[PDB]
């Protein structure tokens, strides 16, 4: 996979590495799950998340 | 805001107002919770530096509901290749004297990296456009906080709907040709945030155009991209006496 492409199957952020390889990461505040592509909060204000429509869907 | 619609109380919880002596003068978009980002044309005309307040938390101007916090601002960082009273490179960033408190109603903005936001945030053809501005073309200012929904254009295409400054790398046009709906005085600095799958970032600043909602015309962008290293850079570096910095670019 390449990160030119469909942003490389990541959720955030994405590096080409030497080789058909691809790591994606995640902003400060998320962690990146064993699909090692999604990304999830770690904390309670997140950035870019807005808690009233996260809360009004949980 | 011209042609958009009021953003229901905490749903653009990273908007800021920037006050001088209590006046609004611009918005500005929280990336963490001491940095804040705006455009460095609303500086232009400052004289005490030390006036200057940056409110997060706010939606209603006409009262007081608690959810609002008020600093200072400690710096103001503009790259050198600024030039006052010119379109080009249109961005500041303002350190806050104490940190935001994260709440429901005060949240920062995602700052993207720029591989991501080239590769991807910029093929977002929607994002939203927020502010306090005017809601008309020589109209009154809002008191409640305004969003707009706005497609973006690449730059050719822009420059071929268009019909006075470049739009330069720096740039990008937004909006509709219509007269219909853009961003206004008194929203520069303010954000144009782009959701991708569940999250926002950051991917323009309010910045100018020819008049508001003009007809033939499309609104005018900073295009944040082309600063994260610049910014990234600034957000680690320790504090220097004295607002105003001046800092190299790139
Ligand atoms: N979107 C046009 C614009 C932006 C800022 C100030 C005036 C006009
Ligand atoms: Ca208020
Ligand atoms: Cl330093
Ligand atoms: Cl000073």
């Amino acid at each position: 996979l390449i990160c030119v492409n469909e942003n490389g199957g990541c959720e955030q952020y994405c590096s080409d590495h030497t080789g058909t390889k691809r790591s994606c990461r995640c902003h400060e505040g998320y962690s990146l799950l064993a699909d090692g592509v999604s990304c999830t909060p770690t904390v309670e204000y997140p950035c870019g998340k807005i808690p009233i429509l996260e809360k009004r869907n949980a | 805001i011209v042609g958009g619609k009021v953003c229901p109380k905490g749903e653009c919880p990273w908007q800021v107002l920037l006050l001088v002596n209590g006046a609004q003068l611009c918005g500005g978009t929280l990336i963490n919770t001491i940095w804040v980002v705006s455009a460095a044309h609303c500086f232009d005309k400052i004289k005490n530096w030390r006036n200057l307040i940056a409110v997060l938390g706010e939606h209603d101007l006409s009262e007081h509901d608690g959810d609002e916090q008020s600093r200072r601002v400690a710096q103001v960082i503009i790259p050198s290749t600024y030039v006052p009273g010119t379109t080009n490179h249109d961005i500041a960033l303002l350190r806050l004297h104490q940190p935001v408190v994260l709440t429901d109603h005060v949240v920062p903005l995602c700052l993207p990296e720029r591989t991501f936001s080239e590769r991807t945030l910029a093929f977002v053809r929607f994002s939203l456009v927020s502010g306090w501005g005017q809601l008309l073309d020589r109209g009154a200012t809002a008191l409640e906080l305004m969003v707009l929904n706005v497609p973006r254009l690449m730059t050719q295409d822009c420059l071929q709907q268009s019909r006075s400054p470049n739009i330069t790398e720096y740039m990008f046009c937004a909006g509709y040709s219509d007269g219909s709906k853009d961003s206004c005085k008194g929203d520069s600095g303010g954000p144009h945030a782009t959701h991708y799958r569940g999250t926002w970032y950051l991917t323009g600043i309010v910045s100018w155009g020819q008049g508001c909602a003009t007809v033939g015309h499309f609104g005018v962008y900073t295009r944040v991209s082309q600063y994260i290293e610049w910014l990234q850079k600034l957000m680690r570096s320790e504090p220097r006496p004295g607002v105003l910095l001046r800092a190299p670019f790139p």
